[PDB]
């Protein structure tokens, strides 16, 4: 098209070999985070639903049985669905929790692009996208 | 680097990655790189206000084929268009988690895209 253009080419590498697993960390614009204020943070899973009891539902004519009868459960858990919590500065700086993203595949998957020393691109799939909102969002 | 510690070095350096949108089949296609793993080449053509970007596959991925063969010509690789998206209202940042437990923040998003079937 052009009769002239200025054009960058990178040569592309997709690892198998990887120990690591990358992630998105998102938060909204509204929050204002600013990485530069960050001096420390520390990431860990919250498992404090670990021990939070909730109450399950487990002959009369069933227009008798109105009261139904309940029990108590223990969930299954799934430390891979806990939620992330970030706490940035201390005991006094912001505090963000991490909630995964879910709506689920169709056709296409995310990629992380990142650039090499060599000036290739070498690229990886996400493992998990979360969104991370100021602690005090969250009741 | 102590345990529950995340490492900030990337954020702050403000390295940035592109986060892209692919289709399975090139993904799938991807898999099957083999000796350094390379599987094509980035392209980014500028013109006066516009950008042009796409992805082509290298010879040895664009001659394996699925059950078929390809058809017409069998010509020269196919480029796949970049259709580029925006990042402006949101913060993306990248954090890995190592076999280790190592957490840290990798680098920023400061560009966005889908990758469009040839």
């Amino acid at each position: 098209g052009p009769s002239s253009q200025n054009v960058t080419e990178y040569v592309v590498r997709v690892p198998k070999n990887t120990t690591k697993k990358y992630n998105i960390m998102a938060f909204n614009a509204a929050d204002k985070v600013n990485f530069a204020t960050w001096n420390q943070a520390r990431l860990e899973r919250d498992l404090s639903n670990k021990k939070i009891y909730q109450e399950e539902e487990m002959r009369k004519l069933r227009e008798e049985a109105r009261r139904k009868k309940y029990g108590i459960v223990l969930k299954e858990f799934r430390p891979e669905d806990q939620p992330w919590l970030l706490r940035v500065n201390g005991k006094s700086g912001r505090k963000f929790k991490g909630i995964k993203k879910g709506g689920v595949t169709e056709n296409t998957s995310y990629y992380i692009f990142t650039q090499c020393p060599d000036g290739a691109f070498e690229a990886f799939p996400v493992h998990n996208w979360y969104n991370f909102t100021p602690l005090a969002r969250h009741r | 680097a102590e345990r529950g510690e995340l490492d900030l070095t990337g954020a702050k350096q403000n390295t940035g990655v592109w986060l892209v949108k692919v289709p399975k089949y090139l993904s799938q296609q991807w898999a099957k790189a083999s000796g350094r793993g390379e599987v094509g080449k980035l392209r980014i053509a500028k013109t006066q206000g516009r950008t042009e970007v796409s992805f082509t596959l290298n010879e040895d991925l664009a001659n394996i084929h699925d059950i078929g063969g390809k058809p017409a010509s069998v010509s020269a690789p196919r480029e796949h268009p970049f259709v580029l998206q925006s990042v402006g209202g949101q913060t993306l940042t990248v954090f890995t988690e190592s076999s280790s437990d190592k957490l840290s923040l990798e680098g920023i998003v400061v560009q966005r895209a889908e990758c469009r079937p040839a």
